[PDB]
């Protein structure tokens, strides 16, 4: 129960972050930050300066 | 006498869910 339920929460955690760079990056930040890496569930990594 | 439209992505991990986490009878 706590791995299915642990696995999943925090997979919506990476799908929340990365749903919030793509709002950064098309409303106000733009270029200023890009995502070089997202595999779904498993990494996220962004790129700055 | 709704849905978001942000339901696409929590759908998608929920088969990622469905196949990382199968159901058991």
């Amino acid at each position: 129960m706590y791995n299915c339920l642990h696995s999943f929460c925090l997979s919506l955690q990476l799908e929340v972050l990365h749903s919030q760079t793509l709002m950064l990056i098309r409303e106000r930040w733009g270029d200023l930050v890009q995502v070089e890496r997202y595999h779904a569930g498993k990494c996220l990594s962004l790129s700055v300066w | 006498f709704s849905s978001i439209f942000q339901r696409q992505r929590v759908d998608a991990l929920l088969l990622d869910l469905r196949q990382k986490f199968p159901p058991k009878f």
